[PDB]
RNA sequence: UUGGCACCUCGAUGUCGGCUCAUCGCAUCCUGGGGCUGUAGUCGGUCCCAAGGGUUGGGCUGUUCGCCCAUUAAAGCGGUACGCGAGCUGGGUUCAGAACGUCGUGAGACAGUUCGGUCCCUAUCCGUCGUGGGCGUAGGAAAUUUGAGAGGAGCUGUCCUUAGUACGAGAGGACCGGGAUGGACAUACCUCUGGUGUACCAGUUGUCGUGCCAACGGCAUAGCUGGGUAGCUAUGUGUGGACGGGAUAAGUGCUGAAAGCAUCUAAGCAUGAAGCCCCCCUCAAGAUGAGAUUUCCCAACUUCGGUUAUAAGAUCCCUCAAAGAUGAUGAGGUUAAUAGGUUCGAGGUGGAAGCAUGGUGACAUGUGGAGCUGACGAAUACUAAUCGAUCGAAGACUUAAU
């Protein structure tokens, strides 16, 4: 019943109380605010909006996403806050415990908490079937002419057609992935940094969504 | 032990000198064994005088590997050859001597007898 | 590397050496846009070497320049390493970086390649 | 060299270990708790590599025991090494002594200062 | 493989809906007075500002 | 399956075994739930429900088939033109050579056997996997979302307590419950262990060149050899198949008459499977049934009954990468740290050139953990993102009520 937003920074390691080694991920979560409260009487479902990283103010001839535009300023003016560039909703929390316009701190999570993490996987581009779907090669010798072509998705002749959901080359990576049942190792109050035991989906400087485990 | 045709040296006091892996026990489809695993093997080279003869299918346990093993504190140990010890059914060596250093992970209540005879653990 | 320019490893390094040397001699040449963005780093790191003036800096620049001779002035001849250490490095003692400027021209007939002008600031 | 990573693992670094190079004899006291009591075992060998890092630096030591070569690799900042002595400093020409694996006996002896 | 049927002129022209070229992308030079490409030098007097 | 018939195909529908493990049936090999027993217990036999997932590696043979070895919870039977050659092979069988046995006067044939012997094709249409443009969703835009639907996942072993208890002359030996740890598969990631790392560091051979020495350059697989940054990676590091509801299948019942007895059934009420619907993960409003919430912009000219450009916003064009075949997506464009350069670092290599000392010399020591360094972390406008141009609203009608 708690959640934050942050940026993945990298991977390192720390030592345990018994002297064992655990791999951890450094996550930076700062400038989290509450922007809106959706309720069943109005929206039909209870949730809260959270902004992560603050932008720059309005500009007359802005050309990039560095500066907020006019419609985004009105949304960030209802709750007194600077405009944010990452905005996500959290349905797992209880709305009445939150108030519009307050900071969300890393102190909400304590050490030993069981969490699940959501992110967007790294992109690999247009890939073949050996790497995309993990199927086997053909012989590399003995007169063979079958090395890296798709070799586990053959079809019969009665149907005179190909079925849906075949596994042939395409674009791989860039999907939404969740890793469940991770654990909080240590929280840092000065740097707004959380250490998560394990690894999380995504590249460097990517956005990550941290919640409490549902099961 | 790594495969179905890996040849192992024998580091005990018996007639067997080298063996050949025939099977890796402990599950359907398993195809790799490490230090502390039991394998089914056959004897390819032996010595004149001993209980073990050529062409016998026996069981053995793994004590040394070139690929080593990883501890849960971030340390590794890697040996210089692959070696094994022939054992009876009740986890007991059928020889009376053991040569060479022995991996430290063989004491978990299972192979205490073999660890006792080892010159260096 | 950074960008392969459609050449092998040995050809790419020989062509960057020719372009860089000819730019010191004439201080303004016309080439391709993709080529010009890789000459930048080669020439600018050579000027950094000529602003130190040590013997070791001179010998580290002789590994990239070519043995051309410049009878352009009416006075005594000089090579392209004497001009790099004598004249070009003399007038860049104040600014730190950015000794090169690139100006676009447009497509050329028969190839469609973007033509550019590269010169010393 | 990121600001955040080097600021969190700052409390794991240990400013209590000596300075050594690849190719010297060295004794490592290891706190073993294998069994029903906590004793100390000593490992003595020659340093063959040190791949760098921050808190994740490692080193490897090699020794000969009854005709079998043994490799031990520890993290430099682990809280399971009590101390380290430097018996002698060798004279090598490179940073990775992988050629010591194929040498046995007389040819595997390193010179001294 | 070879074509099984002749392609009609209706199908051929549909396929060429997107086959065309674009505008050069030009601006007026305020020294020449004549047209030039963006971010490229003028070709009349050979001047480039900014 | 072996056959019967001869209805399509001889201006051609490529024939055995293998690679592939895709898709389906249940007459179920393992797991899940039950009745009977000539079921004491631990094992069994036979019958009913159940198709969710799973159902090994080798020796012999061109083989299918079969025998054997070692395992496993188990090593199921069948269909898909005896599934699949515009996906692969070509071992066998029906081309041209040669030889043996047998038959024939003979040219030659096999009830047979042996050695050798060309596998062509640039995908038009449907179908399958990825990825864009136009129009629509009755003003024009920026974000956040509900879930009608659809797709994923679904396996299982061994140890320890209850307990050497129930049962049993004894040897043997638990259902029902509570924990620990694996095998196979899937997914994410590069901190650790390895791989690679053709603009990084070092050593060395031959032969040309920089007028000579010293020092360096080209060619010889990157000449060869020893290491190795980022990135991409497994054999490496984490995680998952958990706990639970509802209705049922075979079965077990309660209460009850037809039929004064009996009866799970006719009315009425309960319980009951790895199976069905939820619960876990991903996609999803072109869902034309086109949904919802919060923000922003809204005036001049006619009488055109309708136009107009501009507003909010988004591009053209330039500097790029965390994205990428292209195009899209994302970080920026001077009111600026987007890329190159300069200055500091990290990691890598391993002690630079010149000079001095020592040796006849090949060489060694110091100045000095020196010098050098692609991709990784910072700071700095010195260079280039100039000046500009294009598109983009003024909100139809009927009804009901305030």
């Amino acid at each position: 019943t708690k959640g934050i937003l942050g940026r993945k920074i990298g991977m390192t390691q720390v030592f345990g109380e018994n002297g064992e080694l655990i791999p951890v991920t450094v996550v930076e979560a700062k400038e989290n605010v509450v922007l809106q409260k959706k309720t069943v009487e109005v929206d039909g479902y209870n949730a809260i909006q959270v902004g992560f990283e603050d932008k720059k103010a309005y500009k007359k001839d802005a050309k990039s996403n560095k500066y907020a535009n006019k419609p985004a300023e009105g949304h960030a003016k209802k709750a007194d806050a600077a405009p944010k560039r990452f905005i996500r909703e959290f349905r797992n929390v209880d709305v009445d415990a939150y108030e519009v316009g307050q900071e969300v701190s890393v102190d909400t999570f304590v050490a030993g908490d069981v969490i699940d993490v959501t992110g967007v996987s790294k992109g690999k581009g247009f890939q073949g079937a050996i790497k995309r779907h993990g199927q086997s090669r053909g012989p590399m010798s003995h007169g063979s002419h079958f090395h890296r072509a798709p070799g586990s998705v053959r079809m019969a002749s009665d149907a005179s057609r190909v079925f849906k959901g075949q596994k042939i080359p395409g674009r791989m990576g860039g999907n939404t992935v969740t890793v469940q049942n991770l654990e909080v190792v240590q929280v840092d109050t000065e740097n707004k940094v959380i250490l998560v035991k394990g690894n999380v989906p995504g590249p460097k400087k990517g956005l990550v969504e941290i919640r409490t485990s549902i099961k | 032990m790594i495969q179905q045709e890996t040849r192992l040296k024998v580091a005990d006091n018996s007639g067997a000198r080298e063996v050949l892996t025939i099977k890796v026990l402990g599950g359907s489809g398993r195809k790799t064994a490490n230090i502390g695993d039991v394998i089914v093997c056959t004897v390819k080279n032996a010595t004149p005088g001993g209980v073990v003869k050529k062409g016998d299918v026996v069981k053995a346990v793994i004590v040394r590997t070139k690929s080593g093993v990883r501890r849960n504190d971030g340390s590794y140990i890697k040996f210089d050859e692959n070696a094994c010890v022939i054992i009876r059914d009740d986890k007991g060596p059928r020889g009376t001597r053991i040569f060479g250093p022995v991996a430290r992970e063989l004491r978990e209540g299972n192979f205490m007898k073999i660890v006792s005879l080892a010159p260096e653990v | 590397g950074y960008r392969k320019l459609g050449r092998t490893s040995d050809q790419r390094k020989a062509m960057l050496r020719d372009l860089a040397t000819s730019l010191i001699i004439s201080e303004r040449i016309e080439t391709t846009e993709a080529r010009a963005k890789e000459v930048r780093s080669v020439v600018e790191k050579l000027i950094t070497l000529g602003k130190k003036g040590d013997l070791a800096s001179r010998r580290n620049a002789a590994k990239t320049l070519r043995n051309v001779e410049i009878l352009n002035e009416d006075e005594t001849t000089q090579t392209a390493l004497q001009k790099l250490f004598g004249e070009i490095a003399e007038r860049y003692t104040e600014r730190q970086g950015g000794y090169t400027r690139i100006l676009k021209q447009g497509p050329r007939r028969g190839d469609g390649a973007e033509s550019v002008i590269i010169e010393l600031v | 060299n990121h600001k955040l990573i080097e600021a969190v693992t700052k409390s794991q670094l240990r400013t209590d270990l000596p300075s050594f190079r690849p190719g010297d004899t060295l004794r490592v006291h290891v706190r073993i708790i294998e069994g029903t009591r906590e004793r100390i075992q000593v490992f003595e060998g020659v340093v063959i590599k040190r791949r760098g890092g921050g808190v994740s630096e490692t080193f490897t030591v090699r020794k000969i025991s009854s005709g079998v070569g043994v490799e031990r690799t520890f993290p430099l900042h682990t809280p399971k090494i009590e101390k380290i002595e430097v018996k002698r400093r060798g004279k090598v020409r490179r940073a990775k002594l992988y050629y010591l694996r194929s040498l046995r006996g007389k040819a595997a002896r390193i010179q001294e200062i | 493989a070879v074509p099984k049927r002749r392609t009609s002129k209706t199908r051929k022209n549909k396929r060429r809906t997107h086959f065309k070229i674009s505008v050069p992308g030009m601006t007026e030079c305020p020294n020449c007075g004549e047209y030039k490409l963006s971010h490229r030098v003028c070709k009349n007097c050979g001047s480039y500002n900014g």
